[PDB]
């Protein structure tokens, strides 16, 4: 705040504290600590020449120091940071974008009694966790599906059409007739019979004369709306109709939840208070469309193999063109190995972990050539089924959904050759200004096709069916714990109660598509190489996309 | 469908027993044989029998032509053509082997008389002794066209001080062991019926795999053979988490 005076005379704070006290402690603010007072002596002594008898200068300085403490939350006591806020003041006279992993995402529970979300303190911050702090507690296993049921039932009960209403199952124990609307998990009992389950209880289900609503998938492990008649001669709910819970747009969903900063980039929330913000959204929507079409981030075709030579040559040819106009973000996705890497008892050949390391060293050679792409592009690394830690147990199969990033030990100098590189979990959330994008990599179509209810009674239609099921169920894993185990405390990562604005859903078993639904956009990159053709697609935050091919 | 010039036939082969797949239902297994070129062609179109509704599994898509021939014919293959004298026609084009094939006895493979060479790295039937077979093969494209017996001793290490004597000692034994290498290779090959160059010395599980697979093919049992994959090929059900398997 100005310079060029004679020299910084040194004076003791005793002759400075009365003015600061009257301006701060009396009127607005308080707690000028002794160390903070000594800190506030240097900057006022920088322009000390001909002052303490002057006019506005000191008062305006104290006013400006108060401006930070009204703006930032800070606290009460003034400490050695007092110079740190004046650095911000002189600062005053893209950004705000992040990539959130599964582990670093904030946790929020839901109270059905209160219709509201309650914060959960993270165990990493306060718990010691020096030896075992990531491990969940058994109580989460008991509430894992109860949390899903509560979220879906709230949405079903707030729909416009419903006001027959959904009845708890145990309310059917004495009735011999009438109709009921039951909502619950569809599964198989320990006896092998199809059944429906809600927190109240369970009931067996008869499909012998069921007429389902075509247009979506009926896989065990998902919420289903059902209608029929209950017979007390046995215990059977004879079904006459079957559907899935309706979906809800995020604009109508946000108002119910207020303005909670779930993926909070505005700020953070703790056990004391939560954060909301509305006025900034308009101006940042303005900035999103303020002639920023130059931003360009690219998702490559999934499942690219580094060990193969033709794939590496095709990637070099693709980066040749990417060098010309550097993408804003470049997301390398899919399994980076063509074979699962396991303990490899045979040591006659070179170890598979060392081979994994070596295959990540050729990337440095191929990438160091293109200096501009290093200089002004950020790369996002998505894991796959055959990466290091998972394949040590699953041996190439698909297991736990929250998949940890690639270890930093076997990939070390790719952080040097490239400028911005971030490793991310299998499900991740890119927060770009007023936009949330979800990155997910698995084969969904095969598992849907294999597991269907099969009621006793052009290929792009399957894509619409998959999109509708995934979006209406509001969850990325419409499956029981048997088909796919889930980390108990990380399940909130996989629940889409607010529908994401943009979705990255790659499946090698499903053809590429571009669909729109209730307030979102779903794109499907897949099969990096196909029919001797290497494909990769571009997407722009202004909701336009392009497909670029290089044999 | 009749659209494909293949041979399909209902079969009763004995399937493997995955713990998850337990329901008997019915039996309508098929034995579709179809050349791989039109199979690649059929990969393109959407509508085809291999990709349609109600498909439970493909059970032997992993086996390569190389493995099929090394398991069916073996080292001692002979020509039973007869018919028209297409020996010249067979040699100018590619001899199709499905129609005409026979495996003669291999009791004495070879009375060896041939020149042997070396090629070694320490980071005509030539013998390749290198830590990285693929890298050396790719760097010199001319190396592919010549026959090589690939024996790999890997992971050279150094004490970092006075390494010249230890390099000399490591070179001496590899120089002098040529007579032993070829002799042991022929000794294994004469019983194995696998060709000499395909077979490796340290590789011992490969012999068991080929013998067990062909004596299984003598029966009607399905191979479940899977290549460079730690899990068996059960038709795709092996790509899902199961409690009993875990």
């Amino acid at each position: 705040f100005g310079s060029g005076n004679v020299l910084p005379v040194k004076i003791q704070p005793p002759l400075l504290r009365p003015l600061a006290y009257r301006v701060l402690s009396r009127k607005y603010g308080l707690s000028i600590k002794s160390d903070g007072l000594s800190a506030l002596a240097e900057f006022v002594g920088t322009n000390i020449g001909a002052n303490w008898r002057q006019g506005p200068a000191t008062i305006k300085f104290l006013e400006q120091f108060a401006a930070v403490w009204k703006q930032q939350e800070r606290g009460l006591f003034i400490d050695q940071s007092g110079v740190k806020e004046v650095i911000q003041e002189m600062k005053e006279r893209r950004d705000y974008f992040k990539v959130i992993n599964a582990s670093q995402q904030q946790r929020f529970s839901y109270n059905p009694h209160k219709m509201q979300f309650i914060f959960v303190p993270n165990k990493k911050q306060n718990g010691l966790g020096g030896i075992a702090g990531f491990l969940p507690d058994i109580e989460d296993k008991v509430q894992m599906f109860l949390t899903r049921y509560y979220l879906t039932n709230d949405r079903v009960m707030r729909n416009e059409n419903f006001q027959m209403s959904i009845t708890p199952i145990k309310n059917l124990l004495g009735r011999d007739a009438q109709n009921f609307l039951l909502l619950g998990l569809l599964n198989k009992n320990f006896k092998g019979n199809w059944s429906l389950e809600d927190p109240s209880g369970s009931v067996e289900i008869d499909i012998s004369q069921t007429i389902p609503t075509q247009g979506h998938y009926y896989v065990p492990g998902c919420m289903v709306l059902v209608e029929g008649i209950y017979y007390s001669v046995g215990n059977k709910f004879h079904v006459t109709s079957m559907t899935l819970p309706p979906g809800e747009r995020r604009e109508i969903t946000l108002e119910t939840i207020g303005n909670l900063d779930l993926l909070g980039i505005h700020g953070i929330s703790n056990n004391n208070f939560i954060a909301r913000l509305d006025k900034d959204l308009k101006i940042r929507l303005h900035l999103l469309e303020k002639e920023l079409t130059d931003h360009k981030f690219v998702i490559l075709g999934a499942n690219l193999f580094l060990d193969d030579l033709k794939i590496m040559t095709a990637l070099s040819k693709i980066l040749q063109k990417l060098n010309d106009d550097p993408p804003t973000l470049l997301i390398w996705q899919g399994s980076f190995t063509s074979v699962p890497v396991f303990a490899s008892m045979s040591s006659r050949n070179i170890s598979s972990s060392t081979q994994f390391k070596n295959n990540f060293d050729a990337l440095a050679t191929l990438l160091s050539r293109f200096d501009n792409l290093t200089e002004n592009t950020t790369m996002i690394f998505i894991p796959g089924p055959n990466d290091l830690w998972g394949s040590m147990v699953s041996l190439g199969a698909s297991g736990t959904l929250p998949q940890d990033p690639i270890p930093s030990a076997f990939t070390k100098k790719i952080n040097k050759v490239c400028k911005n590189v971030v490793w991310s979990s299998n499900p991740t959330r890119i927060a770009y200004l007023s936009q949330e994008i979800v990155i997910f990599r698995d084969d969904l179509s095969g598992r849907f096709k294999r597991h269907r209810l099969e009621f006793p009674f052009q290929k792009v239609q399957e894509t619409r069916k998959l999109v509708k099921t995934i979006l209406d169920q509001g969850h990325l894993s419409p499956f029981l714990d048997s088909l796919r185990p889930i980390s108990w405390d990380l399940d909130h990562t996989l629940t889409l109660c607010p529908i994401p604005s943009t979705m990255v859903l790659c499946d090698t078993t499903s053809a590429q598509f571009d669909l729109t639904y209730n307030g979102c956009k779903v794109i499907n990159p897949g099969s990096f190489i196909h029919n001797r053709r290497a494909r990769y697609m571009e997407y722009v935050p202004s909701s336009k996309k392009t497909i670029q091919e290089e044999i | 469908q009749k659209i494909k010039n293949c041979l399909i036939e209902k079969s009763s082969a004995s399937l493997p027993n995955n713990p998850k797949t337990s329901n008997p239902a019915g039996g309508q297994l098929f034995k579709i044989t179809l050349p791989e070129s039109v199979f690649l062609e059929e990969k393109e179109n959407c509508t085809s029998i291999f990709n349609d509704e109600n498909v439970l599994g493909v059970f032997e898509g992993t086996i390569t032509p190389h493995q099929r021939a090394i398991m069916d014919l073996g080292a001692s293959v002979t020509f039973r053509s007869k018919a028209m004298g297409a020996l010249g026609k067979g040699i100018q084009q590619g001899f199709e082997m499905k129609d005409l094939s026979m495996a003669e006895n291999e009791r004495y493979l070879s009375g060896f008389s041939m020149d042997i060479g070396y090629l070694l790295h320490f980071p005509f039937l030539l013998l390749l002794q290198s830590p990285f077979i693929t890298k050396l093969l790719g760097t010199i494209r001319l190396l592919n066209q010549m026959p090589i017996v690939k024996l790999s001793l890997n992971e050279v290490l150094l004490p970092q001080l006075n390494w010249q004597p230890t390099l000399l000692k490591k070179l001496v034994n590899h120089v002098l062991s040529s007579g032993s290498w070829i002799s042991h290779l022929i000794k294994l090959s004469q019983y194995s019926n696998i060709p000499i160059c395909n077979l490796r010395l340290d590789s011992m599980d490969y012999i068991i795999d080929v013998l067990y697979a062909r004596k299984l093919k003598k029966e009607n049992i399905v191979l479940w053979w899977n290549e460079k994959a730690p899990l068996p090929d059960h038709g795709g059900i092996q790509n899902d988490f199961d409690l009993n398997t875990s």
